[PDB]
RNA sequence: UAACUAAGCUGUAAAAAGCCCUAGUUAAAAUAAAAUAACCCACGAAAGUGACUCUAAUAAUCCUGACACACGAUAGCUAGGACCCAAACUGGGAUUAGAUACCCCACUAUGCCUAGCCCUAAACCCAAAUAGUUACAUAACAAAACUAUUCGCCAGAGUA
RNA sequence: CUGAUG
């Protein structure tokens, strides 16, 4: 699993001149520890979008939407562990699965060395 | 601002009161948030007499702190001001300046209905 | 309960007039619908019921606010008519 | 003013759930009402208490 | 027409004009007539700024002796 | 002559007496009618019944006490033990929509009781206890 | 050929949408004298919208801000709070004819 | 801007130094949200009393 | 010859724009007992109050002036599948010709 | 008119339904 | 209405503005058409249901030598003509 | 659950039965439900959801598609807890020729929370999904008539 | 309130 550290500067406040030089305060209000799981699900997706792709700015890729699919059925799996009675979630994880099956196959039927 | 801390202590004197906000204030600072400001909204009578740790209370000082506050350490914070005698009703809401004000457009004229119904001759 | 009390429904006479006074609370009571709410909670009614109450009772509202728009409109020719034998 | 009409009836373009079930046609009428007899009511009847009242103590 | 566009300007910061319409004269010529009469030419002159080509035609309508009354 | 219809609230300095007494001190009326019932119970200002009259305690019957005039007469025998106590202005506190609701109103002013104000105090829930199912099934 | 052929232009005459009593503002849940102003000072009944005149989004707003305060503890909800009572009457309801 | 905009108000956040002069400012002044709306639609403060 | 439409550019109908609160002289041509029917001269006639002040001065022909609000009343109701037209115009009685 | 055929099948279900009961 | 599309130049401000030159191109063949069943002895009936200027269309059928309709329509006054007017009636060669 | 006052309270077209450890006023936890806003028409795939706050969160760079997978109103079942109020059943009282019904009273399963089942509705907006058109054209009524790709169904009625 | 059948 990883392992984002609470002060990873988030990545609306990581691209922008004069970050490191500013106090713990502000650092710590701009850092993961202040912010919602939206913000760890962009810097996940950020962190997964930058080894495993090989053109981050290729969106709308199979490769891509596969890679884009695959944190939010992490997230899903995250939040059912603890709502095990949530159907509507259950529903969209086992819904996302297959939709990011669907995706690999054709993937698979496209290009085989991307695929692997 | 993130969080919005509208604290209504109970009615007591003023030294009593800076140490009840001092504790609060406190206990805020230890779960790991940040404080923003701390606006006194005078001491009102309460809209209806509230109960409160075996107490009828008939006024009580209202308070304001808003804090940047991550999100887990709210429900601790609500579990830490529900023990609090000198609390008569804590409540832990987002900030209304986080959300920016939409343009109010107006009315806009919305016609009758129309095609409801066939042209049959009745 | 835990209100303050001879605050809220509460008006007073003027001159010793009550029977006034006790038709303003009724208009008070009729115009925030206190008096059918209080009418319909003897006995309870089903979410179904409810349902077709407030579907039947808004079409009607539809109908009598356009019967009204209509004559308020047409309102003008009832004035006497100018050609009378022509 | 009118209430809203649109998105309110079960029609094939409305996509949503109808939310009136009009019993008739909300089509306007050629002809209003007619003005309903209002149910009367017994008369002098805090006249009769009182009137009654000398009976009862006399 | 491109007259309208005038005409909603006039309507818009003075109103209605000090003489009334006459619609039974066939050649009337009303206040905002004269005042897009002025525009048009005044866009001739060689003006592209619409407060230059709008304000001194407000100013030319004087010099005919009428009355110009700007709703606040 | 400003007369405002609204209570006259103690947290404000309005100058406001009846017999001397300002409106808190006042005596009560407490008015439950039912739909089968009238009560009235005249209480003192410090929450102290002075008197108590209902159309059951006047020697009606079943379907009887029920019915306006019933009410009309218990505000009558209410206001009686009322005024020989020596009460001369109450506030009027109505609970419940019944026949004899404006009855027993006008029927303290006819056995001698001024009303100052008169309060609909009438158990509304917010959807709170689910009342009985209807009738005629 | 013609001139005088009318263009496909948008209407000049088109006039401006009429905007709600609090169009371009902030509805906030503090504020119990501006939440007050749309409830009956009899009942603490809040209004609609063919009393009040809101555009659609601030009718929701002052609803969700009165029912927040309500049960924050900042207004009460039997009546309306007597210190509010001479503020401008702003909605459409006429009481005592 | 944003960060220059949160680089000025970190300099009046409330810290453990400043937690008892701020207890003490915050009882002493009072604020008030209270301001009421017109039928034209202008806002009216009740300060001036 | 002459196009229609450049007549209608410039017929003043067209100078008037909208009929919303616009100073017309309009001229009665017919009189009932309290009514005045007007002609402003658009498409239909006015019909208005004879006021109290110079009622007297109200006689067939005369030209007085109004200030239009309408220039047809028509409107639209439940299941109509056209507008029910008034065959009137809205507008109010100011004075009579001015001069 | 169709509660011609529901009354149909309601009259079955319920003499269905007795009948298991019964047996 | 619907049919009323092609026979229209415009809309200037919500009323609509029918075009004068299709107007004077049919007007033309109607005053064409009516002036040539006026000269071949055609019986000519001016009909207008309307309380405004019926008197006038009245006075100009009179002052035209034709007939006129502006009452009251029956019901089989065309179609059952043998029997609401009389029992042999020629029927009009114009309806204006 | 306590204190003052009264002998009545509840109950219906009218009564009776029931409670008088009853009724009115003043204080009062727990449970259940969530007035006005709502003349609004939003969210969710459907069922469903409108007292307040907080956290997580509402698939698909978006065609159709099962007997496969996951859900599925009320009612019902199992184990534990709660029970103000309502209420199947039941027992009394009315009405009736009869009333194991409609009306009144009391009370039980149940409706409430946790976990596991059951997988049914007039689950209907009786109108399948996806992109469209207003051409030809009214069996009747109703929600106007239709295209192109599909899937699921329909072969007289009862039996069923 | 109630009140069956041909
Ligand atoms: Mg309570
Ligand atoms: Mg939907
Ligand atoms: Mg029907
Ligand atoms: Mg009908
Ligand atoms: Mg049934
Ligand atoms: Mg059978
Ligand atoms: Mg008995
Ligand atoms: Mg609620
Ligand atoms: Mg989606
Ligand atoms: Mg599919
Ligand atoms: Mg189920
Ligand atoms: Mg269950
Ligand atoms: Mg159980
Ligand atoms: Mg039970
Ligand atoms: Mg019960
Ligand atoms: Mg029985
Ligand atoms: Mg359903
Ligand atoms: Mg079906
Ligand atoms: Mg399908
Ligand atoms: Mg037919
Ligand atoms: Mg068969
Ligand atoms: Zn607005």
């Amino acid at each position: 699993q990883d392992d984002p550290p609470p002060s990873m500067l988030l990545l609306d406040y990581q691209n922008v001149p004069g970050i490191h030089k500013v106090d713990d305060v502000v650092k710590r209000l701009l850092s993961l520890e202040m912010a919602n799981q939206k913000e760890k699900l962009k810097i996940k997706k950020m962190q997964l979008m930058n080894k495993v792709l090989e053109n981050p700015e290729d969106t709308s890729s199979l490769e891509a939407r596969i890679v884009a699919l695959t944190v939010k059925i992490r997230n899903y799996e995250e939040h059912m562990q603890k709502h095990r009675k949530d159907k509507a979630h259950k529903r969209f994880l086992l819904m996302s699965i297959d939709q990011r099956k669907k995706m690999l196959k054709n993937l698979r039927e496209t290009n085989y060395a991307v695929f692997e | 601002p993130r969080y919005e801390l509208a604290l209504i202590l109970k009615a007591m004197q003023r030294p009593e009161t800076a140490a009840a906000l001092k504790r609060t204030l406190e206990a805020l600072m230890d779960r790991g948030a940040v404080v923003r400001n701390l606006e006194n909204l005078g001491e009102r009578m309460l809209p209806y007499k509230i109960s409160a740790h075996n107490q009828r209370h008939s006024r009580g000082g209202y308070f304001l702190v808003d804090f940047y506050a991550p999100a887990t350490t709210v429900e601790s914070m609500m579990e830490h001001l529900s023990r609090d005698i000198d609390v008569i009703r804590p409540n832990i809401v987002k900030h209304p300046l986080t959300q920016e004000v939409k343009e109010c457009e107006g009315i806009v004229p919305v016609p009758l209905e129309e095609k409801l119904y066939s042209t049959k001759k009745r | 309960a835990n209100h303050l009390k001879f605050i809220a429904r509460t008006v007073m006479v003027q001159e010793g007039n009550v029977e006034g006074a006790y038709r303003t609370l009724n208009r008070i009571l009729t115009m925030d619908g206190l008096i059918e709410d209080i009418k319909r909670r003897r006995y309870y009614e089903k979410p179904c019921r409810r349902r077709q109450r407030e579907s039947y009772e808004t079409c009607r509202r539809i109908y009598n606010m356009e019967m009204a728009r209509k004559i308020n409109f047409l309102m003008r020719k009832n004035r006497a008519d100018p050609w009378q034998g022509c | 003013a009118t209430p809203s009409l649109r998105g309110r009836l079960a029609r094939l373009g409305n996509p949503r759930r109808p939310i009136l079930k009009p019993n008739k046609p909300l089509i306007l009428a050629n002809h209003v009402g007619e003005r309903r007899r209002e149910k009367g009511e017994a008369t002098c009847i805090t006249e009769m208490s009182v009137m009654m009242a000398c009976w009862k103590q006399n | 027409y491109h007259e309208d566009r005038i005409r909603a300007k006039f309507y818009s910061a003075y109103g209605s004009g000090p003489k009334a319409f006459d619609l039974f004269n066939p050649n009337f010529k009303s206040t905002c007539q004269r005042f897009v009469e002025k525009y048009i030419e005044l866009q001739r002159l060689g003006e592209t700024d619409e407060e230059k080509l709008f304000v001194e035609a407000g100013k030319a309508l004087l010099a005919e002796g009428v009355t110009l009354r700007r709703v606040g | 002559s400003s007369f405002s219809i609204y209570p006259p609230i103690p947290g404000q300095e309005n100058s406001l007496r009846w017999a001397g007494k300002k409106f808190e001190e006042i005596p009560i009326a407490h008015i439950k009618a039912s739909y089968n019932n009238t009560q009235i119970q005249v209480v003192s200002a410090a929450h102290q019944p002075l008197a108590h009259a209902s159309c059951g305690t006047e020697g009606f019957r079943n379907a009887k006490k029920g019915t306006g005039i019933a009410a009309q007469t218990a505000g009558i025998a209410a206001a009686a033990k009322a005024t020989g106590k020596g009460v001369t202005h109450v506030r009027v506190v109505v609970k419940g929509l019944g026949p004899g609701r404006l009855s027993a109103i006008k029927g303290l002013t006819m056995g001698g009781l001024e009303v100052i104000s008169i309060t609909d105090n009438t158990p509304i829930p917010h959807n709170g206890c689910r009342p009985r199912k209807a009738r005629r099934l | 050929s013609n001139e005088d052929l009318p263009v496909p232009m948008e209407n000049p005459y088109k006039e401006p949408l009429k905007k709600c009593i609090l169009c371009e503002k902030h509805v906030d849940y503090k504020n119990v004298q501006l939440l007050s102003q749309f409830i009956s000072p009899f009942t603490g009944c809040i209004y609609g919208r063919h009393i009040t005149g809101l555009c659609g989004k601030k009718q929701k707003e002052i609803t969700k801000a009165i029912k927040r305060a309500q049960i924050l503890g900042f207004m009460p909800v039997t009546y309306k709070d007597p210190a509010y009572l001479k503020d401008p009457k702003v909605c459409n309801i006429k009481y005592r004819e | 801007q944003e960060v220059l905009q949160l680089q000025e108000e970190a300099k009046t956040f409330i810290t453990r130094e400043n937690l008892e002069a701020r207890v003490e400012e915050a009882l002493d002044s009072p604020k008030s949200y209270n301001w009421a709306i017109t039928r034209e639609g202008l806002v009216v403060r009740p300060q001036q009393k | 010859v002459e196009s229609f439409a450049s007549m209608l550019r410039h017929s003043p109908l067209t100078q008037m724009g909208p009929a919303k609160n616009k100073l017309v002289i309009g001229q009665i041509f017919h009189i009932v007992e309290d009514d005045l029917y007007i002609d402003f001269g658009g498409k239909f006639h006015c019909v208005c109050k004879r006021p109290e002040v110079d009622g007297e001065k109200y006689q067939k022909g005369t030209r007085v002036r109004l200030r239009l609000l309408d220039l047809e009343l028509t409107s639209r109701f439940l299941g109509a599948t056209t507008d029910t037209t008034i065959l009137e115009a809205d507008a109010v009685l100011l004075g009579l010709q001015e001069s | 008119k169709n509660i011609l055929k529901i009354r149909r099948r309601k009259m079955n279900h319920h003499k269905y339904r007795k009948l298991v009961k019964r047996t | 209405h619907r049919f009323m599309e092609p026979y229209l130049f415009g809309s200037r401000l919500g009323q609509d503005i029918i075009d004068l030159e299709q107007t004077a191109a049919h007007l033309q063949l109607a005053l064409n058409f009516t002036a040539h069943v006026a000269y071949r002895e055609g019986i000519i009936l001016f009909v207008s249901r309307h309380r405004q200027f019926a008197h006038l269309i009245e006075t100009t059928a009179r002052d035209c030598g034709e007939y006129a309709h502006t009452r009251y329509f029956k019901g089989g006054l065309l179609t059952n003509a043998p029997l609401l007017l009389g029992p042999g009636v020629r029927l009009p060669d114009l309806i204006i």
